[PDB]
RNA sequence: AUCAGACGAAAAGGUGUUAGUUCA
RNA sequence: UCGUCGCAAUGGUAAUUCAACUUAGUACGAGAGGAACCGUUGAUUCAGAUCAUUGGUAUUUGCGCGGAGCUAUCAUCUGCUGGAUAACGGCUGAACGCCUCUAAGCCAGAAUCCGUGCCAGAAAGCGACGAGG
RNA sequence: AUGUGGAACGGGGUAUUGAGAUUCUUUGUUCCCAAGAUUUG
């Protein structure tokens, strides 16, 4: 219901501001970057259904 | 305009709303001041000047629309700054009276002021002359207890701001727009709007 | 669950808790009884059993006997249970002064011991 | 809303299912690691339960 | 409530400036021991336990710059436990912290200083 | 004594504040001095408005317990070369300036009247006789150094202080290359620099100094932190104690000089707060180790009026000058 | 062996192993 | 031999902080509750302190006041910060074709640890530097 | 340690005091003075 401004910001209205195909030879680094994006979009003290909206990597395949 | 400065619903205490300018006090929320600016700030300047370093200077501000005859307890530097900040048409004056909370004492409606029952007649007349509203010496804090404006803010129960006895402190009644606090009751706000022909 | 509640109570009692030996055994029994009573409030038979065990342990003669009595009381209790702020706002901008330079420029306040602003 | 509003919202994150599958596969390793690392009364209780 | 407590003269027997029928309200306890000029504190009526914002403080209250000002007496305007002024109208000077502590108390005050 | 950070408590030998940690430098930073020695002129409270977002006194005038520190422009009269060694930081060679004042030369001599006052006299000889030796020393520093610091002596003569031995402190030039640091010091040899050049007064200066001897009570070097300067008033400036609001000219020195220090004649730095050590003490004003970005550092200083009431003794007026016509004509 | 080894908390747990036996 | 101006082997460590008004009745939450959030104002306790100004001062033995200065937050300052990690959470990925925080590894991440800062310095720790035949 | 020398006075200023007195400073006076022993190098 509250869009997250992207430089992640306004995460469910969060005034705090944090820091889509991603081609890369280093698959481990690309996957690690995807995990960092998922780690950034971390819900705190929120219901799972209420926090169902999040940044999850759709797919990872060779470019 | 039933809006509360930050979480405080004492709009009249925070801001002495008058038709020409809303005598707001410094220390209020910037968004609330902008909200007061959006509601009636364009018609009534809502510059937040803390008279004598008071965030509730609007309660004690005895300056109405025609004249900013606030008490002399207001800071001279702030009053001088406000004189340059606000237009010269408002008869800005320093009411050197023992009752420094003259604005709370005087229900300075733009049509006719209502000074405190124990307020000095000379001080009331001086405030009346600047405000261009005949004073009426008549709780002693007539301005604080009952909101006063030319449009009309009805009277306190003895009530604006969720039944608060200090309607004037809760509701910043002005001739241009009878503002109030966000806590003002819907029936009370509608009655005040009906009294203000709105 | 009953087993989970008993384990939590036992863990809390362990974390919190001849005459000295008898007193220590009685204090441990009383602490366990108080924890069980508090959980039940949030039982009468358990409290009566604990009181009887405390009275029996009050006249204990050996440390082993006190330990056996405490173990029996713990077993009986187990059985019973199982049963903004940085933005700079300038007041000079909101001014009606004819000269913008004058509005943005400060004026003298006091000079040579005399209030210039209050005497001009 | 009212009553089982949370259940109604659930009826109305999808990555949890993928995470659960990853946890289920790692559950066999987690159980062995937890049992081998447990110490004290908790270790005895876990061994007795197993 | 409203406002932030600041270091000032803890003057407020706390004379009940508010027109609650009591001329003086001896401070029984400090709410949240002494209360600064304009700080509400529990006060049992001395002449004529409820909150009492010190509208006037006998002790010199260092101003914003540091200008210490001493009032005639440590007058604590009577305030209801909710926060509003228990009395109909406060008397004498009303401290700026009293306005911050309770706008109604400053509103009830005939003089604000 | 609860904080063992200052326990055990022992008196610091050197009166001058010692920079145990100089600020870190980089080539991007321009070559500049990090420390400047000052004297405790006084610390009277002066009014100043506070323009701070969210301040309860936002845009409100505040009297502030500030501190005036007499700062005679420091003279760089030499350099030291520091080689980075696996056992620590070693002094490669020290290249002094050719000519030295009697005061700094006096520092070396316990008595200075002994026989001949020969401080660096032959050194001054070989300096002029063989400038190439100094060139090689400079070359050795530029070639085999990482940390360049400059020898600096105090101009006590400008200050009203009996002490003649010029306090020498090894201020470190920071920024640029080692050769750039050597070049700046070489071109600045036997030359003085005002603190106004060293510090801009908007900068947050963690002044450090030795606490006074109480009579082990006191006498210990301490490092104040979070002390932004408020006015680096120059000595020639007689408007230094006259801000825009109190435009009337008034010297930083108030009536009755300064308490146990006398009048101020040279540059000074205005800074809020108090610092360890008694009046007229050599105080090490130095760059902040941490680039703290607190709103107090962010907000500028707009000083309302400088208090100039009487120093040692008691004064009820800002300056006698206004008091002359304020009071009736005296018997004289 | 991140509590090596060299000199009961010990029952067990070891997605800790090395060799072998049995059925396969 | 006397000094100058420095490096640091080695220890010790501090600020604990919250509390109350905005930031808030803020997103989210039917709503209540309440984030994120942002400054300010202060304060609990403890540490080093200046002694300017003020209170006290106190043989100025000057004239109760009381200079010159001392003590006293009773005038005032005043107490740091970047990595590595615990649990836990992940990426990579075998063992166990996949899978699997883990096994080789890595990252995030504690009020933890380490350094940084501060206090000292090793009377027998050293370097540069000026001045016995 | 032969000098804008240092120091003491004649003082004065600063303030104290509340018409009077006192005490950091002094282009004044004088004392002091290349001020002697000891210690090592």
């Amino acid at each position: 219901h509250f869009p997250i401004n992207i430089e992640i910001r306004n995460f469910l209205g969060e005034r705090i501001t944090r820091v889509i195909i991603l081609e890369g030879n280093s698959l481990e680094n690309v996957s690690q970057s995807a995990a960092n994006i998922k780690q950034i979009c971390n819900v705190r003290n929120k219901d799972i259904r209420k926090f169902l909206d999040g940044i999850y990597v759709s797919e990872r395949g060779n470019i | 305009l039933r809006a509360q400065f930050e979480n405080s619903n004492e709009i009249g205490v925070f801001s002495n709303l008058t038709n020409s300018y809303a005598l707001v006090a410094l220390g209020g929320s910037e968004n609330f001041y902008s909200v007061f600016e959006a509601e009636l700030g364009d018609v009534v300047p809502v510059v937040h000047t803390t008279i004598g370093g008071t965030r509730i200077i609007g309660r004690l501000t005895c300056g109405n629309r025609k004249g900013l005859l606030v008490p002399s307890s207001t800071t001279d530097n702030e009053l001088q700054h406000l004189r340059n900040s606000l237009p010269d048409p408002v008869k800005i004056q320093r009411v050197d009276e023992r009752l420094s909370a003259l604005g709370n004492i005087v229900a300075c409606n733009d049509y006719v002021a209502l000074v405190h029952p124990d307020i000095e007649r000379e001080t009331e007349e001086i405030i009346a002359d600047v405000l261009d509203v005949e004073v009426f010496r008549q709780n002693v804090l007539t301005g604080s207890y009952c909101a006063l404006s030319n449009q009309g803010a009805l009277v306190h129960p003895r009530t604006i701001n969720r039944g608060s006895d200090v309607i004037g402190a809760g509701l910043v009644v002005n001739d241009w727009c009878a503002f109030a606090g966000l806590d003002t009751t819907a029936t009370e706000l509608a009655v005040c709007e009906s009294i203000f022909k709105l | 669950d009953v087993n989970t509640f008993l384990d939590v109570v036992l863990s809390r009692t362990q974390r919190k808790t001849i005459s000295r030996i008898r007193g220590f055994y009685g204090r441990k029994v009383k602490f366990t009884q108080d924890t069980i009573t508090e959980k039940l409030d949030s039982k009468h038979l358990v409290e009566n059993v604990a009181r009887d065990y405390i009275r029996l342990l009050k006249y204990g003669d050996s440390l082993y006997r006190c330990k056996q009595l405490k173990r029996a009381a713990l077993g009986r209790m187990a059985t019973i249970i199982k049963r903004a702020g940085v933005y700079n706002v300038e007041l000079r901008d909101k001014y009606i002064l004819q000269d913008p330079s004058w509005k943005y420029d400060r004026m003298p306040e006091l000079l040579d011991g005399k209030n210039v602003a209050d005497f001009v | 809303p009212q009553n089982e509003y949370i259940e109604e919202s659930i009826r109305k994150r999808f990555d949890h299912e993928e995470r659960k599958r990853k946890k289920a596969a790692r559950e066999a390793h987690d159980a062995s690691l937890y049992a081998q690392k447990t110490r004290g009364i908790k270790a005895k209780l876990y061994q007795e339960k197993r | 409530a409203s406002g932030t407590k600041y270091r000032m003269t803890l003057g407020l027997i706390m004379n009940c400036a508010d027109n609650s029928g009591a001329k003086n309200l001896y401070i029984v306890s400090v709410f949240g021991p002494a209360a600064s000029c304009g700080d509400m504190v529990l006060a049992t009526v001395k002449k004529g336990i409820m909150p009492a914002i010190v509208v006037r403080q006998r002790k010199a209250w260092r101003r914003k710059d540091g200008v210490y000002l001493y009032f005639e007496d440590n007058a604590g305007v009577i305030v209801n436990p909710k926060g509003e002024m228990k009395g109909s109208a406060i008397t004498g000077p009303v401290a700026k912290e009293c306005a911050d502590l309770w706008p109604r108390i400053a509103s009830n005050a005939g003089t604000v200083v | 004594h609860g904080s063992l950070g200052f326990l055990p408590r022992k008196r610091a030998s050197r009166q001058r504040g010692k920079v145990k940690a100089f600020p870190k430098d980089d080539a991007s930073k321009p070559v500049h001095l990090t420390a400047f020695l000052g004297y405790k002129a006084g610390m009277t409270h002066i009014v100043r408005d506070l323009d701070r977002p969210g301040s309860k006194m936002h845009k409100r005038e505040i009297l502030e317990a500030v501190t005036v520190i007499e700062t005679p422009p420091m003279v760089v009269v030499g350099v030291v070369g520091y080689v980075e060694t696996p056992r620590g930081l070693r002094s490669l060679t020290t290249v002094w300036a050719e000519h030295l004042s009697e005061e700094v030369k006096r520092r070396f001599y316990k008595n200075w009247f002994k026989s001949k006052k020969k401080a660096f006299t032959k050194y001054a000889k070989k300096y002029a006789e063989s400038t190439q030796s100094i060139n090689r020393e400079l070359e050795r520093i530029k070639k085999y150094c990482s940390v360049v610091r400059v020898l600096a002596h105090t101009q006590i003569r400008k200050t009203p202080l009996a002490q003649k031995k010029a306090h020498l402190m090894e201020i470190q030039v920071n920024g640029g290359s080692v050769a750039d640091k050597v070049e700046w010091a070489r071109e600045h040899f036997e030359k003085t620099v005002d603190i106004k050049s060293t510090f801009e007064q908007n900068e947050m200066i963690d002044v450090i100094g030795v606490t006074r001897g109480k009579g082990n009570a006191g006498y210990m070097h301490r490092t104040q932190l979070n002390s932004k300067i408020y006015r680096i008033g120059a000595g020639d400036d007689a408007k230094n104690a006259s801000t825009d609001f109190d435009a009337t000219e008034k010297r930083i020195t108030p009536m009755g000089g300064f308490v146990r220090y006398g009048v101020v004649e040279n540059d000074f730095v205005m800074l809020n707060g108090a610092t360890p050590g008694p009046v007229k003490r050599v105080l090490t004003l130095r760059k902040s180790l941490l680039t703290h970005t607190s709103r107090k550092a962010l907000e500028p200083v707009s000083l309302k009026w400088i208090d100039t009431a009487s120093k040692f003794g008691h004064g009820r007026f800002q300056t006698p000058a206004e008091a002359k016509q304020f009071l009736g004509t005296l018997k004289k």
